This record gives C-alpha cells, sequence and structure tokens, in this order.
C-alpha cells in the first residue's frame, strides 16, 4: 500500500512520478500522428513502460 | 519553450421539427496536437592566419 | 605581497640588592608574527545555448 510519512517512502513516491512522466508525452506521438511511428522509437516507448511497471511494484501500489 | 500545441474539435449536425416540438442538443468532442524540437544542423570552416594574410 | 608582520617584545623583572653587591643586568627578547595568503575560493556555473534558447 501507498505510504507517506518517512523519507523511505518519499523517494519512491518520487521516483515514480518521473518514471511516469517520461512515459506520458510518447503515448501522444503514438496517436495524435504518423510522424514518429518507426519500428525504433516503438522500442523506447517499450522500455519506458516496463521501467514504470517495476516503479509502480518498487512503490508498493 | 521547446514545444507548441494545436486544437482540435468536431463538428455537428442539421435537424428539423413541426409546431409544437421541442428541440434537441448535441455534444461536441476535442483533442489536441503537440509538437517539439530536439536537434541541431550545422557547418563550420577554420582558417589560419597566416595563410589569411597571404 | 603576500605576507604581513608584527613585532612581539619582552618585560623586565626587578631585584633587590645590598651595600656592596653589584647591579644585575637582563636581556629583553623579541619575536615576529607574519601571515600569508594562499587559497582562492570561488563559485561557478555553465549553462548551453541550446538550453537558453529555450
Amino acid at each position: 500500500a501507498i505510504t507517506t510519512g518517512t523519507t523511505e517512502a518519499q523517494a519512491l513516491n518520487m521516483t515514480m512520478r518521473d518514471a511516469v512522466l517520461k512515459v506520458a508525452p510518447g503515448v501522444q506521438q503514438l496517436v495524435q500522428n504518423s510522424s514518429q511511428l518507426t519500428a525504433a522509437e516503438i522500442a523506447i516507448i517499450q522500455t519506458n513502460i516496463t521501467a514504470l511497471k517495476a516503479a509502480f511494484t518498487a512503490a508498493g501500489a | 519553450s521547446n514545444q507548441a500545441r494545436i486544437d482540435r474539435m468536431n463538428t455537428v449536425t442539421i435537424k428539423g421539427r413541426t409546431p409544437g416540438q421541442k428541440l434537441d442538443r448535441e455534444s461536441v468532442k476535442n483533442d489536441k496536437l503537440v509538437i517539439t524540437v530536439d536537434t541541431v544542423t550545422y557547418a563550420s570552416t577554420v582558417m589560419d592566419w597566416q595563410d589569411d594574410w597571404t
């Protein structure tokens, strides 16, 4: 469960924020246009998505 | 900044009625567009003073 | 220069005497104090033009 009391939880909460904010700008590009749909960039999106799940699990969400 | 935004919107439809009838309403929907700049392109050349003086 | 100087000195002592005795004589002592400056203190910050333009 999520906690917000101590510095140990603060670090995990901070990591989640910048883990999700890296994913945020890619999904919009995935749908708004056909400019940046090369197979080489979907790979970066996939790695960011994979890191997001690990951040969630570490934070205990 | 390093990015810009543009808006998007849908359209409407036409209808008709006879006396005594009410009027219907419709819902419009929205979205957006974003662009970003990341890379710089350049050219450069160099010369020596001794060759420049001659 | 990079140095400064100050001087130091001592004091005297009182004694006693009786008829027929010679008078003792005491020598004062000297030294000095010197201070030097060697270290510079600074703070620095750098930025990039590509980030400045946006």
